[PDB]
Protein backbone atom coordinates (compact mmCIF):
# COMPACT_ATOMS: atom_id res chain seq x y z
CA UNK A 1 0.00 0.00 0.00
CA UNK A 2 1.67 3.17 -1.32
CA UNK A 3 0.71 6.60 -2.67
CA UNK A 4 1.30 7.30 -6.35
CA UNK A 5 0.99 10.63 -8.14
CA UNK A 6 -0.18 10.73 -11.76
CA UNK A 7 1.16 13.89 -13.43
CA UNK A 8 -0.42 15.10 -16.68
CA UNK A 9 1.09 17.39 -19.27
CA UNK A 10 -1.19 20.31 -18.32
CA UNK A 11 0.35 20.29 -14.83
CA UNK A 12 -2.45 18.32 -13.19
CA UNK A 13 -1.46 15.93 -10.41
CA UNK A 14 -3.84 13.36 -8.93
CA UNK A 15 -2.84 11.09 -6.05
CA UNK A 16 -3.92 7.49 -5.55
CA UNK A 17 -3.16 4.67 -3.10
CA UNK A 18 -2.25 1.15 -4.32
CA UNK A 19 -0.60 -2.05 -3.04
CA UNK A 20 2.93 -2.87 -4.20
CA UNK A 21 1.98 -6.10 -6.00
CA UNK A 22 -1.33 -4.87 -7.48
CA UNK A 23 -1.31 -4.41 -11.29
CA UNK A 24 -1.28 -0.79 -12.49
CA UNK A 25 -4.32 -1.57 -14.65
CA UNK A 26 -6.79 -0.65 -11.85
CA UNK A 27 -4.95 2.65 -11.32
CA UNK A 28 -4.78 3.53 -15.03
CA UNK A 29 -8.51 2.82 -15.36
CA UNK A 30 -9.42 4.88 -12.29
CA UNK A 31 -7.41 7.81 -13.64
CA UNK A 32 -9.15 7.61 -17.03
CA UNK A 33 -12.52 7.66 -15.28
CA UNK A 34 -11.63 10.62 -13.06
CA UNK A 35 -10.34 12.69 -16.01
CA UNK A 36 -12.82 11.60 -18.69
CA UNK A 37 -10.06 10.22 -20.93
CA UNK A 38 -10.20 7.04 -22.98
CA UNK A 39 -7.75 4.37 -21.81
CA UNK A 40 -6.73 3.57 -25.38
CA UNK A 41 -5.96 7.29 -25.79
CA UNK A 42 -3.33 7.78 -23.05
CA UNK A 43 0.12 6.41 -22.26
CA UNK A 44 1.82 6.20 -18.87
CA UNK A 45 5.53 6.50 -18.12
CA UNK A 46 7.61 5.86 -15.01
CA UNK A 47 11.28 6.85 -14.77
CA UNK A 48 11.28 7.65 -18.48
CA UNK A 49 10.04 4.20 -19.52
CA UNK A 50 6.58 3.27 -20.85
CA UNK A 51 4.63 1.07 -18.47
CA UNK A 52 1.94 -1.59 -19.09
CA UNK A 53 -1.39 -2.40 -17.49
CA UNK A 54 0.15 -5.66 -16.28
CA UNK A 55 3.10 -4.03 -14.46
CA UNK A 56 2.98 -3.76 -10.66
CA UNK A 57 4.72 -1.13 -8.50
CA UNK A 58 6.79 -4.02 -7.11
CA UNK A 59 8.18 -4.93 -10.54
CA UNK A 60 8.95 -1.30 -11.40
CA UNK A 61 10.58 -0.61 -7.99
CA UNK A 62 8.13 2.20 -7.26
CA UNK A 63 8.58 3.78 -3.85
CA UNK A 64 5.77 5.58 -2.07
CA UNK A 65 4.99 9.09 -3.37
CA UNK A 66 6.56 8.25 -6.73
CA UNK A 67 5.17 10.02 -9.79
CA UNK A 68 3.83 8.43 -12.98
CA UNK A 69 3.70 10.68 -16.03
CA UNK A 70 0.67 10.51 -18.31
CA UNK A 71 0.44 11.67 -21.92
CA UNK A 72 -2.12 11.79 -24.67
CA UNK A 73 -1.05 8.93 -26.93
CA UNK A 74 0.90 10.25 -29.95
CA UNK A 75 2.55 7.13 -31.40
CA UNK A 76 3.62 6.00 -34.89
CA UNK A 77 4.34 4.96 -37.48
CA UNK A 78 1.43 3.06 -39.03
CA UNK A 79 2.21 0.36 -41.58
CA UNK B 1 21.47 14.67 -52.38
CA UNK B 2 20.29 13.96 -48.83
CA UNK B 3 19.94 10.23 -48.08
CA UNK B 4 17.41 8.94 -45.54
CA UNK B 5 16.12 5.78 -43.90
CA UNK B 6 13.46 3.72 -45.64
CA UNK B 7 10.43 2.59 -43.65
CA UNK B 8 10.75 -0.65 -41.69
CA UNK B 9 7.62 -1.78 -39.80
CA UNK B 10 6.63 0.95 -37.30
CA UNK B 11 10.06 2.59 -37.02
CA UNK B 12 9.15 6.14 -38.29
CA UNK B 13 9.30 7.16 -34.57
CA UNK B 14 13.03 6.34 -34.67
CA UNK B 15 13.66 7.46 -38.26
CA UNK B 16 12.53 10.99 -37.47
CA UNK B 17 15.00 11.18 -34.56
CA UNK B 18 17.90 9.82 -36.60
CA UNK B 19 17.33 12.35 -39.39
CA UNK B 20 17.20 15.20 -36.87
CA UNK B 21 20.45 14.04 -35.30
CA UNK B 22 22.59 13.55 -38.41
CA UNK B 23 21.69 17.03 -39.72
CA UNK B 24 22.51 18.90 -36.50
CA UNK B 25 25.57 21.13 -36.83
CA UNK B 26 26.29 21.31 -33.10
CA UNK B 27 26.01 17.53 -32.72
CA UNK B 28 28.46 17.00 -35.59
CA UNK B 29 31.08 19.36 -34.19
CA UNK B 30 30.87 17.81 -30.72
CA UNK B 31 31.06 14.23 -32.00
CA UNK B 32 34.24 14.96 -33.96
CA UNK B 33 35.85 16.36 -30.81
CA UNK B 34 35.09 13.40 -28.55
CA UNK B 35 37.67 11.43 -26.69
CA UNK B 36 37.18 7.77 -27.67
CA UNK B 37 35.15 8.65 -30.77
CA UNK B 38 34.76 5.09 -32.08
CA UNK B 39 33.18 4.00 -28.78
CA UNK B 40 30.31 6.46 -29.31
CA UNK B 41 27.01 5.28 -30.77
CA UNK B 42 26.56 8.86 -32.00
CA UNK B 43 29.95 8.79 -33.72
CA UNK B 44 28.93 5.52 -35.37
CA UNK B 45 25.56 7.00 -36.37
CA UNK B 46 27.05 10.10 -38.00
CA UNK B 47 29.92 8.16 -39.61
CA UNK B 48 27.65 5.52 -41.14
CA UNK B 49 25.15 8.13 -42.30
CA UNK B 50 27.95 10.12 -43.96
CA UNK B 51 29.16 7.02 -45.81
CA UNK B 52 25.64 6.29 -47.08
CA UNK B 53 25.21 9.94 -48.08
CA UNK B 54 28.51 9.95 -49.96
CA UNK B 55 27.41 6.74 -51.72
CA UNK B 56 24.21 8.51 -52.81
CA UNK B 57 26.23 11.34 -54.35
CA UNK B 58 28.30 8.67 -56.12
CA UNK B 59 25.03 7.26 -57.50
CA UNK B 60 24.43 10.39 -59.59
CA UNK B 61 26.89 -0.19 -59.93
CA UNK B 62 23.37 1.12 -59.24
CA UNK B 63 22.02 -2.04 -57.59
CA UNK B 64 25.23 -2.48 -55.58
CA UNK B 65 25.23 1.14 -54.39
CA UNK B 66 21.64 1.06 -53.22
CA UNK B 67 22.18 -2.31 -51.53
CA UNK B 68 25.16 -0.82 -49.64
CA UNK B 69 23.18 2.27 -48.66
CA UNK B 70 20.35 0.15 -47.24
CA UNK B 71 22.64 -2.19 -45.31
CA UNK B 72 24.69 0.75 -44.00
CA UNK B 73 21.69 2.73 -42.77
CA UNK B 74 19.76 -0.29 -41.51
CA UNK B 75 22.72 -1.48 -39.44
CA UNK B 76 23.05 1.70 -37.41
CA UNK B 77 19.27 2.07 -37.06
CA UNK B 78 19.11 -1.48 -35.73
CA UNK B 79 21.99 -0.84 -33.29
CA UNK B 80 20.15 2.18 -31.86
CA UNK B 81 16.83 0.31 -31.75
CA UNK B 82 18.43 -2.56 -29.81
CA UNK B 83 19.98 -0.02 -27.40
CA UNK B 84 16.52 1.45 -26.73
CA UNK B 85 14.57 -1.82 -26.74
CA UNK B 86 15.18 -2.80 -23.07
CA UNK B 87 13.77 0.55 -21.96
CA UNK B 88 10.83 0.89 -24.37
CA UNK B 89 10.06 -2.87 -24.26
CA UNK B 90 9.15 -2.61 -27.93
CA UNK B 91 9.14 -4.79 -31.01
CA UNK B 92 9.78 -3.45 -34.51
CA UNK B 93 6.02 -3.53 -35.14
CA UNK B 94 5.05 -1.61 -31.99
CA UNK B 95 4.10 2.00 -32.45
CA UNK B 96 6.17 4.22 -30.17
CA UNK B 97 6.69 7.88 -29.38
CA UNK B 98 9.78 9.98 -30.20
CA UNK B 99 8.83 12.06 -27.15
CA UNK B 100 9.62 8.99 -25.01
CA UNK B 101 12.55 7.70 -27.07
CA UNK B 102 14.53 10.91 -27.69
CA UNK B 103 15.49 11.62 -24.02
CA UNK B 104 16.33 7.94 -23.49
CA UNK B 105 18.63 7.88 -26.52
CA UNK B 106 20.43 11.02 -25.36
CA UNK B 107 20.91 9.59 -21.86
CA UNK B 108 23.04 6.80 -23.34
CA UNK B 109 26.04 9.18 -23.57
CA UNK B 110 26.46 12.04 -21.09
CA UNK B 111 28.79 14.01 -23.38
CA UNK B 112 26.04 14.12 -26.01
CA UNK B 113 23.19 14.56 -23.52
CA UNK B 114 24.86 17.73 -22.18
CA UNK B 115 24.23 19.42 -25.55
CA UNK B 116 20.47 19.16 -24.94
CA UNK B 117 19.99 19.67 -21.18
CA UNK B 118 18.45 22.98 -20.15
CA UNK B 119 17.31 24.30 -16.78
CA UNK B 120 14.04 26.08 -16.10
CA UNK B 121 11.27 26.37 -13.56
CA UNK B 122 7.55 25.70 -13.84
CA UNK B 123 5.76 28.69 -12.23
CA UNK B 124 2.08 28.49 -11.31
CA UNK B 125 -0.40 30.61 -9.39
CA UNK B 126 -4.14 30.02 -9.12
CA UNK B 127 -6.27 33.17 -9.35
CA UNK B 128 -9.10 31.45 -7.43
CA UNK B 129 -7.51 29.92 -4.32
CA UNK B 130 -3.94 31.26 -4.26
CA UNK B 131 -2.16 27.91 -4.72
CA UNK B 132 1.28 28.64 -6.16
CA UNK B 133 4.55 26.90 -6.85
CA UNK B 134 7.92 27.29 -8.59
CA UNK B 135 9.56 23.94 -9.40
CA UNK B 136 13.02 23.74 -10.94
CA UNK B 137 13.99 21.07 -13.45
CA UNK B 138 16.76 20.14 -15.86
CA UNK B 139 15.50 18.29 -18.95
CA UNK B 140 16.16 17.59 -22.63
CA UNK B 141 12.54 17.59 -23.87
CA UNK B 142 9.65 19.41 -22.20
CA UNK B 143 6.02 18.97 -23.30
CA UNK B 144 3.52 21.81 -23.81
CA UNK B 145 -0.23 21.54 -24.18
CA UNK B 146 -2.95 24.23 -24.43
CA UNK B 147 -0.45 27.04 -25.03
CA UNK B 148 -1.48 30.69 -24.87
CA UNK B 149 -2.09 32.24 -28.33
CA UNK B 150 1.01 34.45 -27.96
CA UNK B 151 3.25 31.60 -26.75
CA UNK B 152 6.96 32.34 -27.14
CA UNK B 153 10.09 30.75 -25.62
CA UNK B 154 10.55 33.98 -23.63
CA UNK B 155 6.84 33.95 -22.62
CA UNK B 156 6.26 30.19 -22.56
CA UNK B 157 2.90 29.88 -20.84
CA UNK B 158 -0.03 27.48 -21.14
CA UNK B 159 -3.45 26.90 -19.59
CA UNK B 160 -3.98 24.23 -16.96
CA UNK B 161 -5.95 23.32 -13.86
CA UNK B 162 -5.29 24.10 -10.21
CA UNK B 163 -4.42 21.00 -8.21
CA UNK B 164 -5.72 22.58 -5.00
CA UNK B 165 -9.20 23.80 -6.01
CA UNK B 166 -9.61 22.27 -9.51
CA UNK B 167 -10.24 25.63 -11.17
CA UNK B 168 -9.63 25.38 -14.90
CA UNK B 169 -7.60 27.52 -17.30
CA UNK B 170 -5.10 28.92 -14.84
CA UNK B 171 -1.68 29.91 -16.20
CA UNK B 172 1.43 27.73 -15.87
CA UNK B 173 4.68 29.12 -17.27
CA UNK B 174 8.08 27.72 -18.21
CA UNK B 175 10.70 30.23 -17.07
CA UNK B 176 14.00 29.45 -18.78
CA UNK B 177 17.12 29.66 -16.63
CA UNK B 178 20.02 28.30 -18.69
CA UNK B 179 19.67 27.16 -22.31
CA UNK B 180 21.74 24.40 -23.90
CA UNK B 181 23.27 24.60 -27.42
CA UNK B 182 20.36 22.46 -28.62
CA UNK B 183 16.92 23.23 -27.18
CA UNK B 184 13.90 21.01 -27.90
CA UNK B 185 10.20 21.19 -27.05
CA UNK B 186 7.19 18.95 -27.70
CA UNK B 187 3.80 20.52 -28.58
CA UNK B 188 0.79 18.22 -28.12
CA UNK B 189 -1.41 20.39 -30.36
CA UNK B 190 1.34 22.01 -32.41
CA UNK B 191 2.18 25.70 -32.48
CA UNK B 192 -0.32 28.57 -32.74
CA UNK B 193 1.09 29.39 -36.20
CA UNK B 194 3.75 27.96 -38.49
CA UNK B 195 5.93 30.99 -39.31
CA UNK B 196 8.96 29.67 -37.46
CA UNK B 197 11.01 32.90 -37.62
CA UNK B 198 8.64 34.36 -35.02
CA UNK B 199 9.84 31.81 -32.46
CA UNK B 200 13.52 32.72 -32.70
CA UNK B 201 14.79 34.18 -29.44
CA UNK B 202 17.82 35.58 -27.65
CA UNK B 203 18.81 34.27 -24.22
CA UNK B 204 21.73 35.67 -22.20
CA UNK B 205 23.14 37.16 -25.39
CA UNK B 206 22.91 34.07 -27.62
CA UNK B 207 20.59 33.71 -30.61
CA UNK B 208 18.47 30.55 -30.93
CA UNK B 209 16.75 29.69 -34.21
CA UNK B 210 14.63 26.71 -35.21
CA UNK B 211 16.68 24.33 -37.34
CA UNK B 212 14.43 21.26 -37.54
CA UNK B 213 10.87 20.17 -36.80
CA UNK B 214 9.35 16.71 -36.39
CA UNK B 215 5.90 16.68 -38.01
CA UNK B 216 3.21 14.31 -36.71
CA UNK B 217 1.38 13.84 -40.00
CA UNK B 218 -2.29 12.75 -39.85
CA UNK B 219 -1.74 11.59 -36.22
CA UNK B 220 0.04 8.43 -37.42
CA UNK B 221 3.36 9.18 -39.18
CA UNK B 222 6.45 11.12 -38.09
CA UNK B 223 8.36 13.12 -40.72
CA UNK B 224 11.46 15.25 -40.10
CA UNK B 225 11.91 18.71 -41.65
CA UNK B 226 15.45 20.13 -41.83
CA UNK B 227 16.37 23.75 -42.56
CA UNK B 228 19.15 23.94 -45.14
CA UNK B 229 21.90 26.53 -45.47
CA UNK B 230 20.29 28.45 -48.35
CA UNK B 231 16.97 28.64 -46.48
CA UNK B 232 15.26 25.81 -48.30
CA UNK B 233 13.88 22.85 -46.34
CA UNK B 234 14.46 19.10 -46.57
CA UNK B 235 11.54 16.77 -45.82
CA UNK B 236 12.66 13.30 -44.66
CA UNK B 237 9.59 11.09 -45.15
CA UNK B 238 10.70 7.47 -44.78
CA UNK B 239 7.94 6.30 -47.13
CA UNK B 240 9.50 8.17 -50.05
CA UNK B 241 12.60 6.25 -51.04
CA UNK B 242 16.27 6.80 -50.27
CA UNK B 243 16.48 10.52 -51.15
CA UNK B 244 14.80 13.36 -49.26
CA UNK B 245 12.53 15.98 -50.83
CA UNK B 246 13.56 19.63 -51.11
CA UNK B 247 10.95 22.33 -50.46
CA UNK B 248 11.38 26.07 -50.81
CA UNK B 249 9.39 27.22 -47.74
CA UNK B 250 8.30 24.89 -44.82
CA UNK B 251 4.83 23.41 -45.34
CA UNK B 252 3.88 21.67 -42.08
CA UNK B 253 0.43 22.74 -40.83
CA UNK B 254 0.75 24.46 -37.47
CA UNK B 255 -1.28 21.79 -35.64
CA UNK B 256 1.09 19.02 -36.81
CA UNK B 257 4.28 20.60 -35.44
CA UNK B 258 5.23 17.91 -32.90
CA UNK B 259 8.85 18.45 -31.78
CA UNK B 260 10.66 21.73 -32.45
CA UNK B 261 14.46 21.93 -32.34
CA UNK B 262 16.26 25.25 -31.77
CA UNK B 263 20.04 25.55 -31.99
CA UNK B 264 22.37 28.27 -30.74
CA UNK B 265 23.72 30.39 -33.66
CA UNK B 266 26.75 32.78 -34.11
ZN1 LIG C 1 -6.83 26.94 -7.04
Amino acid sequence: HINLKVAGQDGSVVQFKIKRHTPLSKLMKAYSERQGLSMRQIRFRFDGQPINETDTPAQLEMEDEDTIDVFQQQTGAVY
Amino acid sequence: LCVQWKNAYALCWLDCILSALVHSEELKNTVTGLCSKEESIFWRLLTKYNQANTLLYTSQLTSEIFAEIETCLNEVRDEIFISLQPQLRCTLGDMESPVFAFPLLLKLETHIEKLFLYSFSWDFECSQCGHQYQNRHMKSLVTFTNVIPEWHPLNAAHFGPCNNCNSKSQIRKMVLEKVSPIFMLHFVEGLPQNDLQHYAFHFEGCLYQITSVIQYRANNHFITWILDADGSWLECDDLKGPCSERHKKFEVPASEIHIVIWERKI
